[PDB]
């Protein structure tokens, strides 16, 4: 074996020197072709790693760059041929590569002759083969370099289009899949998911399947720090697209459920974007609806983490957009919201450290929430009143003010007395 | 702008259909008949994304609104169509979907009505449109919405360009002819597929 692999890869290497032309050589890609099929099928056996790694390698790169080379001059016939056995092979190879490692890579190198042999290998052949390739990426490093360096390389025609987008259907299908299980596994599925979006960042074209699919699954059972890892990348795959903040949004506004994918895709816009004042009202509007639901009511379990995760949406949104117009309309919204505990936390980070002492030293926003809070509505007043007071710097004007708000303080009936009694305790 | 907007957007999120339509109808009625400026500007001023879709959706409600607003909202594109959003959802819609016999009427006025507003907006669609007809993940995905979809498409193409238009664009239909062919030939409809065949032969003999 050793001994026929040696005289293998010297061949190899012999026709390395020698293939500097490349013109009427159909035959000799053919022959190649079934002989290699064949061989592939053998090569899947044992071969010290990487001893069968280097004759894989060969064989691939060789093979790849030969079948495509008929693609490019050529005719037909023979590349369609190929294709199907070298689809075949791919399938083969897909499966076999892990231990392998060098020649794992050695595979990684067909992938990127994919890559290059553009619509053969995008087909039947690259179908199971652009599943093996997301893997390979999702696992990682240099199929990292190749991939971004094709995610601004036109995209390999943004993955070849339809198809490109057949096969993220096909991985909206393994997302629904993967809610099932998928430990780390999955976390890298949803790596190569995203890798699959940076290499065609073709967001409409993935679209509707895969989003409901998304949209059902942010709930895996092993969360942990791989769930959120892929939390990120879902959101920052969304990035910058067509759709982008307002597809988002919609599904988003739908099952409320999911702020912290909110504030994912409100994140991706803030490190991936464009219309930006125009998305800082996009933000707005979701921030704020947001906040006007959730905090128009009450909640125990599940939506005292949920507004969390508003706060952590809030975040993403307040410092990518430094928005302080929208964003402060709705932090003298969402900072009067903090509340308790996991509240200041948030409030705080959200606010993005200047804007947070710009508010403190605010007093027009004070005011405004003054009269907000007279005309009041329910606890969002009471405690919109308890975190300006904390907001302590000198009344002056709010204390003047807050007379006037303990006079209607003193006056209400109803439960706007115990408004008036947090009110008071604030003035103290 | 900013009120009636809100106000628009509102209703449109609250209620499609019989509402808007009705308000639509005797309001487009009026005001075409006598606003320019104005019209434009209200016109204009319609937004939110919510409401965005939720012009969409109104914008189909007023496509319903059928010839009428045809002619009424060839003047409401000539009121105003101002790039950006209206390229936006434009798009949106073109992608997306649901009901075109309206459409069909509707998507030919209102194509024509923006393309005219805009030019060669409907080139870049009409290009956009190309890639739509393909299959494969295409032809294995889908229902049959997707075909009417197409249908409709072909025939706005045949109706208007440039002349050149042909030249440049038959690169891309012979290329989608191809492979489309290839797939479609593939089709249940074959005759379906064969149609569109038909056409574009036609467009490019």
């Amino acid at each position: 074996x050793x001994x026929x692999x040696x005289x293998x890869x010297x061949x190899x290497x012999x026709x390395x020197x020698x293939x500097x032309x490349x013109x009427x050589x159909x035959x000799x890609x053919x022959x190649x072709x079934x002989x290699x099929x064949x061989x592939x099928x053998x090569x899947x056996x044992x071969x010290x790693x990487x001893x069968x790694x280097x004759x894989x390698x060969x064989x691939x790169x060789x093979x790849x760059x030969x079948x495509x080379x008929x693609x490019x001059x050529x005719x037909x016939x023979x590349x369609x041929x190929x294709x199907x056995x070298x689809x075949x092979x791919x399938x083969x190879x897909x499966x076999x590569x892990x231990x392998x490692x060098x020649x794992x890579x050695x595979x990684x190198x067909x992938x990127x002759x994919g890559x290059g042999x553009x619509x053969x290998x995008x087909x039947x052949x690259x179908x199971x083969x652009x599943x093996x390739x997301x893997x390979x990426x999702x696992x990682x490093x240099g199929x990292x370099x190749x991939x971004x360096x094709x995610x601004x390389x036109x995209x390999x025609x943004x993955x070849x289009x339809x198809x490109x987008x057949x096969x993220x259907x096909x991985x909206x299908x393994x997302x629904x899949x993967x809610x099932x299980x998928x430990x780390x596994x999955x976390x890298x599925x949803x790596x190569x998911x995203x890798x699959x979006x940076x290499x065609x960042x073709x967001x409409x074209x993935x679209x509707x399947x895969x989003x409901x699919x998304x949209x059902x699954x942010x709930x895996x059972x092993x969360x942990x720090x791989x769930x959120x890892x892929x939390x990120x990348x879902x959101x920052x795959x969304x990035x910058x697209x067509x759709x982008x903040x307002x597809x988002x949004x919609x599904x988003x506004x739908x099952x409320x459920x999911x702020x912290x994918x909110x504030x994912x895709x409100x994140x991706x816009x803030x490190x991936x974007x464009x219309x930006x004042x125009x998305g800082x009202x996009x933000x707005x509007x979701x921030x704020x609806x947001x906040x006007x639901x959730x905090x128009x009511x009450x909640x125990x379990x599940x939506x005292x983490x949920x507004x969390x995760x508003x706060x952590x949406x809030x975040x993403x949104x307040x410092x990518x957009x430094x928005x302080x117009x929208x964003x402060x309309x709705x932090x003298x919204x969402x900072x009067x919201x903090x509340x308790x505990x996991x509240x200041x936390g948030x409030x705080x980070x959200x606010x993005x450290x200047x804007x947070x002492x710009x508010x403190x030293x605010x007093x027009x926003x004070x005011x405004x929430x003054x009269x907000x809070x007279x005309x009041x509505x329910x606890x969002x007043x009471x405690x919109x009143x308890x975190x300006x007071x904390x907001x302590x710097x000198x009344x002056x004007x709010x204390x003047x003010x807050x007379x006037x708000x303990x006079x209607x303080x003193x006056x209400x009936x109803x439960x706007x007395x115990x408004x008036x009694x947090x009110x008071x305790x604030x003035x103290x | 702008v900013s009120f009636v907007s809100q106000v628009l957007g509102k209703a449109c999120v609250h209620g499609r259909q019989q509402e808007i339509l009705g308000v639509l109808v005797p309001r487009l009625a009026a005001l075409t008949q006598g606003s320019y400026l104005h019209q434009r500007v209200c016109w204009r001023l319609v937004e939110q994304v919510p409401d965005r879709a939720m012009e969409a959706v109104l914008t189909g409600l007023v496509e319903a609104a059928l010839g009428p607003e045809v002619l009424s909202r060839l003047l409401g594109n000539l009121v105003v169509k101002n790039k950006k959003a209206q390229f936006v959802m434009t798009q949106k819609l073109l992608f997306l979907q649901s009901r075109l016999t309206t459409p069909m009427l509707q998507s030919l006025l209102g194509h024509l009505a923006m393309d005219s507003q805009r030019r060669p907006l409907l080139l870049q669609v009409l290009k956009e449109l190309l890639e739509t007809w393909g299959s494969s993940s295409a032809i294995r995905h889908t229902p049959l919405p997707q075909q009417r979809h197409v249908s409709k498409a072909v025939l706005i193409c045949l109706a208007q360009l440039g002349e050149p238009e042909l030249r440049d664009s038959r690169d891309e239909l012979l290329a989608s002819m191809m492979a489309g062919v290839k797939c479609r030939l593939d089709s249940s409809l074959p005759p379906v597929r064969r149609l569109g065949m038909i056409v574009a032969e036609v467009v490019s003999a």
